[PDB]
RNA sequence: UCAUAGGAUAUGAGAAGGCAGACCCGGGGAACUGAAACAUCUAAGUACCCGGAGGAAGAGAAAGCAAAUGCGAUUCCCUGA
RNA sequence: GACCGAUAGUGAACCAGUACCGUGAGGGAAAGGUGAAAAGCACCCCGGAAGGGGAGUGAAAGAGAUCCUGAAACCGUGUGCCUACAAGUAGUCAGAGCCCGUUAACGGGUGAUGGCGUGCCUUUUGUAGAAUGAACCGGCGAGUUACGAUCUCGUGCAAGGUUAAGCAGAAGAUGCGGAGCCGCAGCGAAAGCGAGUCUGAAUAGGGCGCAUGAGUACGUGGUCGUAGACCCGAAACCAGGUGA
RNA sequence: UGUGGGUAGGGGUGAAAUGCCAAUCGAACCUGGAGAUAGCUGGUUCUCUCCGAAAUAGCUUUAGGGCUAGCCUCAAGGUAA
RNA sequence: UUAUCCUUGGGAGUCAGACUGCGAGUGAUAAGAUCCGUAGUCGAAAGGGAAACAGCCCAGACCGCCAGCUAAGGUCCCAAAG
RNA sequence: GAACAGUGGUAGGAGAGCGUUCUAAGGGCUGUGAAGCCAGACCGGAAGGACUGGUGGAGCGCUUAGAAGUGAGAAUGCCGGUAUGAGUAGCGAAAGAGGGGUGAGAAUCCCCUCCACCGAAUGCCUAAGGUUUCCUGAGGAAGGCUCGUCCGCUCAGGGUUAG
RNA sequence: AUAGGCCCAGGCGACUGUUUAGCAAAAACACAGGUCUCUGCGAAGCCGUAAGGCGAAGUAUAGGGGCUGACGCCUGCCCGG
RNA sequence: GUCCUAAGGUAGCGAAAUUCCUUGUCGGGUAAGUUCCGACCCGCACGAAAGGCGCAACGAUCUGGGCACUGUCUCAACGAGAGACUCGGUGAAAUUAUAGUACCUGUGAAGAUGCAGGUUACCCGCGACAGGACGGAAAGACCCCGUGGAGCUUUACUGCAGCCUGAUAUUGAAUGUUGGUAAUUGACCUUCUAACCCGCCGCCCUUAUCGGGCGGGGAGACAGUGUCAGGUGGGCAGUUUGACUGGGGCGGUCGCCUCCUAAAAGGUAACGGAGGCGCCCAAAGGUUCCCUCAGAAUGGUUGGAAAUCAUUCGCAGAGUGUAAAGGCACAAGGGAGCUUGACUGCGAGACCUACAAGUCGAGCAGGGACGAAAGUCGGGCUUAGUGAUCCGGUGGUUCCGCAUG
């Protein structure tokens, strides 16, 4: 039973996945340090209360409320508000 | 008694 | 063993020595001298006994 | 006959107080050029085995104190 | 040449060989196996072969142990671990 | 002797390292039971004998040597029910007829005919499987034990718990034996400090601890480790021998 | 072709086929190391009850093996998360 | 409304999956093909239906009954019911 | 005890039990018949347990606890027995026939007659090897591929002589 | 009864021999012949740890090893590896 | 002619025991010839002692063709004997889950005596035949797999024997000669004899081609042997020689980053589709301050389609060290000044995750850079640019240091 010759490819790379996005939801508490959305560039902007790391991780500066929220026109912000005390 | 087998090479 | 996967063990380094003139204590808490009698001389062969 | 300590794993590991095994990092030998100050500052300090690890291995430490 | 080698004779409850399928002290000494392969390493100074025993053998009366107010031949058991 | 009881226990309960196998080194079986006592069946009969049937002996001879018991497979004789128009993993549920009569039960045997229904095991995504294993019956035939570890449960004692060797003592219990072991304190690579400690210049922060207290000895059980380690099975490797 | 002999296994012997060396030969036979090792195949014996998977991820000289995680179970807690 | 969920500890097994529907790749928009995603069933699930038929449709067997109602699928005869 | 709910299941986890041998302590049974074995229409949710009769002819239950060589249907498992195939394949190169005899019995043993086969052997001698198989008398269970009065077989005796 | 079939032509091996006991008898092996090469004798080569041996009671016209394979005609080029 | 080589295959033979294409082509033989013989030569891939080409004789050799001959065949017939068959005697075996064991079409682990629907069939044998029971026999030799073996190879690895070579011991005496050291020690050559050697001769032990002794002779501090050392060394030994894979081999791949597949969280496979990485930058880093890009049109010396200049239009059609994606014009793009935070100690809390690792981080302290200040700064618009442990090196060190220092 004769068998044809058979070429190969070039492909079959990937890199790990990055879990990126959303960690926290709109209406969640958070504790001070905690990631809110990992990302490249800023598809989201830090809002109040809310820093930009290195690679613009999106974390909380203090314990409060995720707020997701339009900004302007085209971009978005995520905040963070205390709670009320 | 065969020189191979039943299904030989 | 890992099935192959390089041990724990294997990935971790060695830390410290040990040393020969180590010394340990026998510790006694002041709880437990609070069980002798009131003005008693308390030393090891005592405590020991 | 006694069990036998795994001798490699005495010389990694020590038992804490409430049994916890405390462990030293891997990458601290050498190569410190392609590793960044806070991950070397981080990887200088002890950690303990998790607990998948520690099932695995507490028999092989048994004898310790 | 002396002599020696060699030869002859006499005397010897002198040796020889066996045997415990054991234990003991020596000479020689594997590999499978484990290491998830393998060579250092392991198995193991084991099995086996050889020599020598003795009722036991071997060791033994400090060119020792230690680091105390020290101990006081060796062997073996417990422990150290 | 909380060891075996004739496939066990020695290979060997017996004239066994025999018989038998192999040139040899070497391998290596099977095979126990009359009865309390031989009282081991005088005599008669069929038969050449074997073997029987009587008669005797004996508690028993259907204990007569192939001799305690005497299962199953397998082989027969007799016969209650069924069976020569039927398509069958063989049963099961329904069911007349015929034959019986019990641990007396809404009983037993047989079964015309009707419905349903592709063994068991192993291995598989999936096996009625046209995959694997078993002729049948019987016997035998596979997670054990020791010493350590750990957890649960139990018991004793409890910030303590416990002895080993040894000595005495039934090969015993037990008494003695505190050397040793674990625990009551941790942190640190270590010196060391100590309810703290390490890092650090730090009265910072952080790690591990304390505060937030239970262990230890023994036993049963689960699991692990070292041992052949649940049982059976290679091809091979090495050592010392036996063979032209 | 007879008789008597010689060579022995990490070895003999071969007018060479890896042939032959006691019906055994790409390394004889016997015993022992030895219950070698076997991530492989087969097998693993009474009953009922409660609960009840997986056939995935990661890493692996790994791919029909293993380890940790996932999913099952038993206990004790927390408790209502 | 429901009764799970988490932690710690003891004990596992599993790491060959199958088909069906739907969303993709690979293939020839072939395969009872292969490889993912997602739901189901089988696996480990007997019963009824689909003639027979792991994976489809209906539906989850603690036992007994010569009671009743239904599901899918059916109701001329085989074969229960027009 | 009520109610309510639940009770398919492979790997596997957990629980509760059945039975086997042995031991200890109670308590018993048994020659007026133990265990084992055979039979039955009995009992328990299962593992299993009784009762009755027969066989058997001397040992054995029960309770509680302990300890295990503790349960088999599968291993092309081991050993033994016995089937199936089956009254089947086969009965191993070859010339016998008849008469007589012996005998419980005769194709098969003995005798006779003719016939047939070997004859550089299928004859005579003798190695090696075997070890009594040799001779005589008696025998017929097994051996002999049938039979058997026969035999290389069984039992008794006997038999091998060297300057 | 017993007692060559023969011929024409080609491949391979010159020939008689030998071989896979038990699936191969051959074109394979051997062979006489060729050639290369080693060996001055306690030879070289070979067996053996060694002693001791074979070689050989031989001595280069001899001995060992490699390749080729009667005979005939022949056997070119390359010493970089 | 040119390139290349150590040299480019001579003689002879050639579709061959060698020729894939191939039944090459032509001729012969036959009615017809993929075979055979003779020629030819595009020799896939003959070729000169792993000999080339011939070759009488020889062959249980292979190949092609003839004569003779025939049951080889057309095409089979009859006969003999041995079995088979019947009776009497004797009496195995392999196999075997239990079987009351039809056929067709279908179904199903995809090829059914046994399942479904039909069709057919009274019960029991005997002689025959082999279609099926995926018949029996032998745990498939092929193939794959096992981190299973064994035999064999070598420029696989590591060893060992053997062999060669040196040092040193056994091992001494002279002589010159030539290196450090003006008189002392090494190296070298030659000579000696007395160790050692003799598979030389004579004598003796002694009836002895062993051995030993004695005396000659030869050789000689060499050889041999011991210890140590280097070289050589498939002669021999132990072993290794990956995995994935639409079977294996061969090809390709193996870690990291980006995108798509990926089903609008995250994740998600294939030897699916596309690309990158194993760095670079002393500024291309930090900060303060200032800024705006591509391209086009029009004008203008050299000067063009396009250099520099000017105007106008100009969400970016540019740039962002580098792949891609996500971002970026209050710039993250461009320019300039000053700098070294491309800091040390850390770190609430998070993300990611089997583990090991990986990521983000406000904030605190120390001491700084830039800034008037606010403040920003623990490298770079973000996401690759990397590798555990063991072992070893280097620097530091209020640590240990086997009686004590
Ligand atoms: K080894
Ligand atoms: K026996
Ligand atoms: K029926
Ligand atoms: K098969
Ligand atoms: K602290
Ligand atoms: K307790
Ligand atoms: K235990
Ligand atoms: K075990
Ligand atoms: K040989
Ligand atoms: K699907
Ligand atoms: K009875
Ligand atoms: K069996
Ligand atoms: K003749
Ligand atoms: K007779
Ligand atoms: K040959
Ligand atoms: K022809
Ligand atoms: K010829
Ligand atoms: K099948
Ligand atoms: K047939
Ligand atoms: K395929
Ligand atoms: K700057
Ligand atoms: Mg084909
Ligand atoms: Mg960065
Ligand atoms: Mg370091
Ligand atoms: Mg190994
Ligand atoms: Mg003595
Ligand atoms: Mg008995
Ligand atoms: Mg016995
Ligand atoms: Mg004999
Ligand atoms: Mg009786
Ligand atoms: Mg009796
Ligand atoms: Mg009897
Ligand atoms: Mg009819
Ligand atoms: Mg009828
Ligand atoms: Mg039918
Ligand atoms: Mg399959
Ligand atoms: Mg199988
Ligand atoms: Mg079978
Ligand atoms: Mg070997
Ligand atoms: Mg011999
Ligand atoms: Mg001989
Ligand atoms: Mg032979
Ligand atoms: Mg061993
Ligand atoms: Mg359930
Ligand atoms: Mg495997
Ligand atoms: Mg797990
Ligand atoms: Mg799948
Ligand atoms: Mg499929
Ligand atoms: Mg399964
Ligand atoms: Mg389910
Ligand atoms: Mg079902
Ligand atoms: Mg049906
Ligand atoms: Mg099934
Ligand atoms: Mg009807
Ligand atoms: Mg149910
Ligand atoms: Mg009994
Ligand atoms: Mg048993
Ligand atoms: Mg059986
Ligand atoms: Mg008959
Ligand atoms: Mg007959
Ligand atoms: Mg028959
Ligand atoms: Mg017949
Ligand atoms: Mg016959
Ligand atoms: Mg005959
Ligand atoms: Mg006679
Ligand atoms: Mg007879
Ligand atoms: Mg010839
Ligand atoms: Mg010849
Ligand atoms: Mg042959
Ligand atoms: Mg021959
Ligand atoms: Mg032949
Ligand atoms: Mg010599
Ligand atoms: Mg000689
Ligand atoms: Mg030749
Ligand atoms: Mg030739
Ligand atoms: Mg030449
Ligand atoms: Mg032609
Ligand atoms: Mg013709
Ligand atoms: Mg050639
Ligand atoms: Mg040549
Ligand atoms: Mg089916
Ligand atoms: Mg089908
Ligand atoms: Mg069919
Ligand atoms: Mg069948
Ligand atoms: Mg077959
Ligand atoms: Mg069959
Ligand atoms: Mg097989
Ligand atoms: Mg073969
Ligand atoms: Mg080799
Ligand atoms: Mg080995
Ligand atoms: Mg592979
Ligand atoms: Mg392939
Ligand atoms: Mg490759
Ligand atoms: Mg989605
Ligand atoms: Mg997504
Ligand atoms: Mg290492
Ligand atoms: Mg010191």
């Amino acid at each position: 039973a004769s068998k044809k010759g058979v070429g190969s490819t070039k492909n079959g790379r990937d890199s790990e996945a990055k879990r990126l996005g959303a960690k926290r939801a709109d209406g969640q508490f958070v504790t001070g340090g905690s990631i809110l959305y990992r990302q490249r560039g800023t598809k989201i902007y830090p809002g109040e209360n809310v820093g930009r790391g290195g690679d613009d991780t999106l974390f909380a500066k203090i314990d409060g409320t995720v707020k997701f929220e339009r900004f302007g026109r085209d971009r978005k912000k995520v905040s963070v508000y205390p709670v009320a005390q | 008694r065969l020189a191979l087998g039943d299904r030989a090479p | 063993f890992e099935g192959g996967q390089m041990p724990l063990f294997q990935r971790l380094p060695k830390r410290g020595f040990t040393n020969i003139n180590r010394k340990e204590y026998a510790v006694v808490n002041l709880d437990k001298l609070n069980g002798f009698a009131e003005g008693t001389e308390v030393t090891p062969e005592l405590l020991l006994e | 006959p006694k069990m036998k300590t795994h001798r490699g794993s005495a010389k990694r590991f020590k038992k804490t107080g409430s049994g916890k095994l405390k462990r030293s990092h891997a990458y601290t030998s050498h190569l410190f050029a392609n590793k960044s100050q806070k991950q070397k500052r981080k990887l200088r300090k002890s950690a303990v085995v998790s607990a998948g690890d520690f099932k695995r291995i507490k028999q092989m430490l048994a004898n310790i104190k």
